[PDB]
């Protein structure tokens, strides 16, 4: 998957600096938002599993 | 056979590193270097 892919290069861009985890911690958020937009309130499984695979 | 049913035998990939840069900080008085760069500045003191 491109994930994957985007895991190591951004693991690449990202390891010279010292705290990437927050950066990836506000990088999530958007998803969440994108989520909420394709899918209802009543699919909150679905939605677990795209929280679980991110 | 594998590859051409979308299955795989094992795999592996990552990325590499680059360049990262730190350092240190001083400190006045009750300072931050050490008694061998005390030393060293006796040295250099009367080198320059």
């Amino acid at each position: 998957s491109p994930s994957f892919t985007e895991d190591i290069t951004l693991s690449a861009v990202m390891l010279q600096e010292e705290d990437p985890g927050e950066a990836a911690t506000m990088s999530m958020y958007p998803d969440f938002l994108k989520s909420f937009l394709e899918h209802p309130s009543s699919a909150v499984f679905e939605l677990i599993e795209q929280y679980e695979a991110t | 056979h594998t590859l051409l049913a979308s299955g795989e035998d094992a795999l592996d990939f990552t990325q590499e590193s680059e360049t990262s840069y730190i350092s240190e900080s001083g400190a006045p008085g009750r300072s931050s270097l050490d008694n061998v760069e005390m030393a060293y500045a006796r040295q250099m003191y009367m080198y320059n």
